[PDB]
């Protein structure tokens, strides 16, 4: 089952990833 | 960890767990208790319910941790308790019902008649629980009647109102005394004003009412109620209630205390600590009337549970059958698994919990109110 | 009525009663702490005003969700004192652990950020509301799998000195099939609860001019959350389906309709009317080789029969005669080592033990009516559990479509572009509700002869109570959910109209 | 293992939530 | 040298620079997918600029990977041609389904997504850039489940009439627990290698004046996607470990340098010198109750030593003897009843037959001699597998360190005010590849005296090459190797130089 | 699924796979080899490379398809094809390696000497693979040296030198022709100017030089090389080469299409597919002319199949072990596994390649490049 927790994980490091540049982007 | 260790261990935390929900709830309560005896007016009340309005949440849920506790430690101290008291815990129920909802619906409409309804509701929430717990404290000192099968099922042969002795009823007023106490005191520690005064003199009346419910529930245990006592017990044996041996003996509650003389602070700490937090408030320091109220708190309970040292509801009707704190208790295996997760979890609640009262210490005053009147309830 | 009868329908309505506000509360501390995690991100101060509004009802909800938390807590050692002392060695440390844990974060942090606005600053507030939204969550958790260790019992073996179920290991108990996914599935279940709520509130304020800049974006984060949540939902209750198959294969009879073993293309009914009196459905509505590739992941593995499952328990039912006779023996003092060696053996089935003294007054001589007054009460009503899956099973279907429908047209960005989208969103308001009562009944309908799992059928589970001490509290419990699901509708309902514009 | 699956998976529905909001925000 | 060990040496070389640049590219497509949700999300151009520049390296990357990877497809057919008549039935689903799914997508999408700018819309090539980024990940997942199942082969029964293991069930195939646990650690590992990659060439602009919006946010982007990295990988390589050891005890002994079981509280040695002529280790620095709790989750588990491993494999030994005269009876036509009744059982142990077979000349008569020389050529060189398992356990702690300092350092907002932070991540960019590379050989030489786990020794699965002609590709690669990593470093550094304003 | 039935069925597969792949790669190499005798300049070669620069590597993948495939249905076939042919796989290894460095370096150096190398490399690259490919069919056609050891092992009883008679290099050069031809129709299809002419001019002497060739062939098959004859077989048995009974027969390779004279089609097609792609051209509609040369590669590949339709990779050595269709195969469930998952995802990508060739239709012109000089390769 450790596929759809890799699709899933690798899904949420992306959006996390996302998320963080985009508040991130102004305070540079 | 040694079994006898283990039991003796969880004893222990349940009381300290007693403790800290009955510090909790008891200022708790006692802002419930003193809405209409202080606040003579809407605004008033509204300051004292937004007093505890943030906090009381995390207050309640020590009972449920209480109770939780006591489902998984001692099944069937939980189970007899919980069937015996069949009535008296549909009442406290029934009374803790109001309470999320007083807090949370009698700010939504501008009529008097339902913040009228609304705070009777969460006065009876807060008057009613201390009372019934203090009648099922009495009750369990002077034997609870039920037995057990010779199959573990437990039955039981009492009414509620078998229940309603005189006893019962004055452990149940000093626990309200307790309670309003400590409500008193918690009023002390954060409002300012008209409000002040009536509960500095509330919480001197409770004070009195306290120590002298102590004194005659002492003197009457002493001279008037007869105790167990726990002959032989496998302290380290299975849970198995059938398998002691225990005679009825007068004044054998005492004997804990006259074995060891050390432990007569418990009882000197909980009847002073009142006259101490008094002269306390008396002396304009609410912090260190605080502490005193909470070391009244747990001097009290932990005099109760020295006094039930080795029984825990004990049954009047069946000497035999009566649960300890070395019976009624899980195995081994799950007393360990809790313990190292209560001793692993409970640290960081109280820390995170000590974190959210120091981020919410403002002082309730009628300005703070008034400025964020749309949204306090 | 009878007093376990009284019991059973008293637990039935508060558990029900409480369900109607936990998976609302679920979903809707999360999709605050969406609107929270889009103001502190964004930076627009839009969302901080949606995330005070549905904050407002989520408060709401959540004090009645704590009045009838309450009475759940202490319904187990006020209505089945039996079945605490037998099984709380296994089942004390979710309910203690929870409590510990989830109910003490949840219970500190929500009121740390309903009163926290003006102290804590954006980022701490958003850290308290993250850690609301994962205590609510762990304590479902915790719950969840305390209920799928009555599903499946795990770690558990009977213990003569103490007359009761002792652990045995914590590390399966935790981890067992069962509550896992059962967990999965009724988070995701509220989940989909909460984003529907959200978005029929907004098609409503969206049907009027009244909002359009808070009522769009709570539409779509509605839309975005309830379809993820709807995919997981199906997929956790295919999941929950298979685990129950491998299992409880009388709770998937029940379900399926299913009374008779047939061959590996069993067809799956879809509408019957599974008649009790005679071992048959009514006018079935059959579609062949689906429920086999289904339940089995595969074919050639037959789904066994209801009248197979009962045939398979009656020598179950005279071991468990002999066990209780066995145990008898063994409480009342008679330490004989025959009877001390021939314990051990045949041990598990205590509970067809207690079936047979349900329903067989002599347990040392018991007739052949009497095992077949046992078989036939082995299995619970078919037809109740039968249509609550179904019911079920159509309503979320109906959420999927409707929150497909939905996601569809927010990417778009044409919202309000169709009134029959927003009229389908508010209409499918109550179905989630529906789904998830009908899904909670069936699961806890379809064990109906057992509190726990082939150990201890209900009936034996019960306390030692009256007709009269159990309906006065019954009434009173009744009528003061009454009062507080109408004083709570309608507060709902009034801060609903009022809309977020009045604060 | 579905408690980890859990996690991770309604970390990834918020951010992708998150990040559909911050996208469709403008073109509303 | 000898043959077998030439063909090894030429797989071992092709692997591991086919490997310099496989994890690269896993990293930064996912980077490149990253940068691209934010180009699209945001709508600021910053992000094309970021992508575009990082999109050269990453092509310049790709083209080698894929040179490299037609060499180490063919290698199983021009140098192990036995090990493929033998195990093709079950390792030709994985490798055919690659290129057939992930492959395809990859190389279509990576053509699409380079000349697709001006033609295809932002939407279109973001989910161009997604598609590149699952079929690069998917085709590290079925080539991981081959190598996954070669570790523990599942679903595989040998077969008289063919004289191979053919598949026996693909779903057992495709989820074996080490493939599962594998692939995940791999890929994790090729995520830190991106992001640590990104990292390095961004502290090296910021270090200077040249770049400070490029290089700003790709740092920011590398480190959190190398944090969140680091801790999966981390956790499945604990996984890994628990994998390995439940399943090949003699890879984990080795591993750990164990030589004799030893009581549950098994101590883990950090620094030890695992001597082959001498069953035992040297100045061993032992850590008390560390392994035992690691590899099995518990304690009063012991693990087994090499010693204890050769003694169970003796009577295997035997076994596998009798089973290769039976089997090479059955091969000469030899159709007796008896013969094909004993040949079922003991049928597993045909590896260890051939095992006997390389070191005992005469298969009819062996001596003590020979069965000790199996016995010791049953484990593989227990120190470099040792020193392996410990630089990539040190490197991973230094990557985990060095990516929670830079995230502490990105969300504080302040990055470039320390240079030592910087300069330790610039400093820190050989040590994902060193890391890697140390466990891809630790892995693939733990099972060295087995092609197959258990099944097919590598010596006898090489095919029928000679000096000379094996020698001749050798260096014919070997050369052109060398020259493509000097073009391709060349460019690189060339190209990182040169920076993203220059395009 | 029928085991024979399944067997046919992935025959066919393999065929269609390698058909494709001849198509894609076939064009792509006939880029590669008409670099230098069409494109004069630096600029015309910047221009023909970047006419497949995006395509390439989804042309490319087929032949690891087809490789995997072969590993996956035949792996006999596979083992002893790339065992025997280590030489000749080494080098087509090798002449692969330049191509997609060749693409994707040759422009970010200004340097002429850099273009040239790279520009070399990529003629080496896309002349060897269809010549090596062309001698080992050949070979295969004539019986390759090799044999299999009572248990399943295969040696090679033979030297890279000794495949190196007239006929494979005949076929190799038949290769060569089909991919040049096919890849100046592509340059038809896209490019337009001088390149445009020249392209033409290439593909009617390729078009000429496949007929030539493939009559040449055919008469050395017909009067030159004796053929294989597959008396019996179990059809539906297992896959042990061993078992099988056949004899090596002249003219024996004819015996298909003379049983069956249907068949006679792909030859024919095949022959007179290069003068209707020529008749094509010439009327100036590069779209017929594409398929008329993908039919082409499609008959040829398929004459060359059915011709060696009993037999794949047969043994001259030894006439025993010669592997064919019917043995050499994997177990029924691996087969039809792996036919179903062909059947699922094939047609997916075929879909979405085509659509990958229609968002990519643009022609190569000067003004595109030069607009675009930056980022084309
Ligand atoms: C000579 O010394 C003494 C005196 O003179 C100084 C006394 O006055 C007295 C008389 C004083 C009393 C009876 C006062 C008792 C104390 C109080 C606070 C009044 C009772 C009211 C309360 C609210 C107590 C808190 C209790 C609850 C919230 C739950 C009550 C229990 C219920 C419903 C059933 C479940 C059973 C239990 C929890 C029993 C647990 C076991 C125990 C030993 C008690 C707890 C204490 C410990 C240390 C574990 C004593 C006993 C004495 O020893
Ligand atoms: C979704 C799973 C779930 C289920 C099946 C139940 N609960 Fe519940 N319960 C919740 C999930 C939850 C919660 C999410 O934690 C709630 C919802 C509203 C709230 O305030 O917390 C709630 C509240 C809540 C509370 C009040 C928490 C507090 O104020 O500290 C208690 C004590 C319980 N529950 C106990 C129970 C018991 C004993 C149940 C079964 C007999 C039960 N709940 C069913
Ligand atoms: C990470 C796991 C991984 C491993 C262990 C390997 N590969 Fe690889 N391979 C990749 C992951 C990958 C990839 C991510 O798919 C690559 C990296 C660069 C690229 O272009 O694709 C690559 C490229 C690549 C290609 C070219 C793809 C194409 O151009 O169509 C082939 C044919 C192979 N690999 C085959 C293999 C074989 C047969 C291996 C073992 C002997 C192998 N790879 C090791
Ligand atoms: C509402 C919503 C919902 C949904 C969507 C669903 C979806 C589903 N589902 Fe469900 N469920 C439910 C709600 C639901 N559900 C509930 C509430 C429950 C209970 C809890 C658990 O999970 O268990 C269930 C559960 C369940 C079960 C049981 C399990 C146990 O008991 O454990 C089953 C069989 C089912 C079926 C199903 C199916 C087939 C599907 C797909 C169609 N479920
Ligand atoms: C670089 C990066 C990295 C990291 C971080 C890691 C982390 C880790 N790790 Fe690792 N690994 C690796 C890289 C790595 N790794 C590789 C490459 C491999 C191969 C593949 C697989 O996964 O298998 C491994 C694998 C592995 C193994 C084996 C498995 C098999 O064979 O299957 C082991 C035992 C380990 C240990 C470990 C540990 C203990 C840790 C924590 C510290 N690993």
């Amino acid at each position: 089952m450790w596929y759809l927790l890799w699709f899933v994980g690798i899904l949420l490091m992306c959006s996390l990833s996302t998320l963080v540049l985009v508040w991130l982007d102004p305070r540079l | 960890f040694d079994y006898e260790t283990l039991r003796f261990i969880w004893w222990l935390l349940i009381g300290v767990i007693l403790v800290v929900f009955m510090i909790s709830d008891g200022f708790d309560m006692g802002i419930g208790c003193l809405l209409p005896l202080v606040a003579r007016n809407d605004d008033e009340r509204r300051i004292v319910i937004n007093s505890v309005g943030a906090h009381w949440e995390g207050n309640q849920v020590w009972l449920i941790l209480a109770g939780g506790a006591l489902f998984a430690a001692w099944p069937r101290v939980y189970a007899a308790a919980f069937s015996g008291f069949y009535v008296a815990m549909i009442l406290v129920l029934c009374s803790l019902f109001f309470r999320p909802l007083a807090f949370d619906y009698r700010g939504k409409i501008a009529d008097a008649r339902w913040r009228k309804m609304w705070d009777a509701g969460l006065v009876i929430g807060s008057l009613v629980p201390p009372v019934v717990f203090g009648i099922a404290f009495g009750n369990l000192l002077l034997g609870v009647p039920f037995a057990f099968t010779p199959q573990l099922r437990v039955e039981y042969l009492g009414s509620f109102w078998q229940l309603l002795t005189p006893f019962p009823l004055l452990c149940g007023l000093l626990s309200l005394g307790m309670v309003i106490l400590q409500g008193g005191v918690w009023l002390q520690l954060k409002t300012v004003g008209v409000i002040h005064l009536r509960s500095q003199l509330a919480t001197k009346r409770a004070a009195l009412l306290v120590m002298l419910c102590f004194l005659l529930a002492g003197y009457w245990l002493w001279v008037g109620i007869d105790g167990f006592v726990l002959l032989a017990q496998d302290a380290n044996g299975p849970s198995n209630p059938l398998m002691k041996l225990v005679a009825v003996l007068p004044g054998a509650w005492m004997n804990n205390f006259v074995e060891s003389p050390v432990l007569w602070i418990f009882p000197l700490l909980g009847f002073f600590c009142p006259l101490l937090t008094v002269m306390a408030i008396y002396r304009g320091r609410p912090g260190w009337g605080f502490l005193m109220a909470s070391l009244m708190q747990f001097g009290v309970i932990f005099t109760a549970g020295i006094t039930l040292f080795p029984f825990v509801m004990p049954s009047s009707v069946s000497p035999i059958s009566s649960l300890t704190l070395w019976d009624s208790t899980s195995s081994q295996l799950t007393l360990s698994i809790m313990l190292v997760i209560v001793l692993i979890f409970l640290p960081i609640v109280l820390l995170y919990t000590l974190w959210s009262y120091y981020k919410m210490w403002g002082r309730m005053t009628t300005e703070t109110l008034r400025r964020n009147e749309n949204e306090l309830y | 009525w009878d007093v376990i009868d009284l019991s059973r329908w008293q637990f039935a309505l508060t558990a029900l009663y409480h369900f109607l506000f936990v998976p609302l509360t679920l979903g809707l501390i999360f999709l605050l702490a969406i609107m929270e995690t889009i103001y502190v991100v964004t930076g627009k101060t839009i969302y901080r005003d949606m995330t005070r509004f549905w904050g407002k009802l989520f408060g709401i909800n959540f004090a009645l969700g704590v009045a009838t938390g309450l009475t759940m807590e202490f319904q187990f050692g006020t209505n089945w004192s039996f079945y605490s002392n037998y099984v709380g060695d296994i089942f004390g440390a979710p309910l203690a652990m929870e409590a510990l844990m989830a109910f003490f974060l949840e219970s500190t942090f929500v009121g740390l950020f309903f009163f926290g606005w003006q102290r804590l600053n954006k980022y701490q507030h958003l850290l308290v509301t993250w850690l609301v939204a994962f205590g609510s969550n762990l304590s479902a958790l915790w719950i969840l799998n305390a209920n799928g260790w009555m599903q499946y019992p795990t770690g558990a073996h009977f213990d003569i000195d103490t007359l009761r179920m002792e652990m045995t290991s914590f590390s399966e108990l935790v981890f067992n099939p069962v509550s896992q996914v059962k967990f999965v599935h009724t988070v995701m279940a509220g989940y989909v609860t909460g984003a529907m709520f959200i978005m029929a509130i907004s098609a409503w304020y969206l049907l009027r001019g009244r909002e359009r800049n808070v009522a769009l974006r709570s539409f779509a984060i509605g839309s975005v959350f309830g379809t993820l949540a709807i995919i997981g939902t199906l997929q956790l209750g295919d999941s929950s389906a298979y685990e129950v198959a491998q299992v409880q294969p009388v709770k998937l009879a029940a379900m399926e309709g299913e009374w008779q073993t047939e061959p590996a293309p069993a067809p799956f009914h879809v509408v019957a009317w599974p008649e009790q009196d005679q071992e048959r459905n009514a006018f079935a509505l059959k579609i062949p080789a689906l429920l086999g590739i289904l339940a089995t992941h595969s074919l050639d593995k037959p789904v066994p029969g209801l009248k197979n499952l009962m045939a398979e328990t009656y020598p179950r039912l005279q071991r468990g005669r002999m066990a209780w006779l066995l145990m008898q023996e063994i409480s009342q003092g008679n330490r004989e080592p025959h009877v001390l060696q021939a314990f051990r053996g045949l041990e598990g089935d205590l509970g067809y033990g207690m079936l047979l003294s349900r329903y067989a007054p002599d347990m040392n001589h018991v007739t052949a009516a009497q095992y077949q007054a046992a078989m036939r009460g082995a299995i619970p009503q078919v037809a109740p559990v039968f249509w609550s899956f179904r019911i079920m099973v159509g309503c979320g279907s109906l959420l999927l479509l409707v929150m497909l429908i939905a996601l569809v047209q927010t990417l778009r960005g044409k919202i309000d572009q169709h009134r029959w989208v927003l009229k389908m969103a508010l209409w499918s308001l109550p179905l989630p509700w529906i789904a998830i009562e009908a899904g909670w009944f069936m699961t806890e309908f379809g064990r109906q002869p057992w509190a726990i799992q082939d150990i201890l059928p209900t009936y034996s589970a019960h306390s030692a109570l009256t007709t009269g001490q159990l309906a006065f509290s019954l009434i009173m419990i009744v009528g003061l959910y009454t009062l507080f699901l109408i004083a709570e509708v309608y507060l709902m309902q009034k801060y609903a109209r009022l809309g977020p514009s009045a604060m």
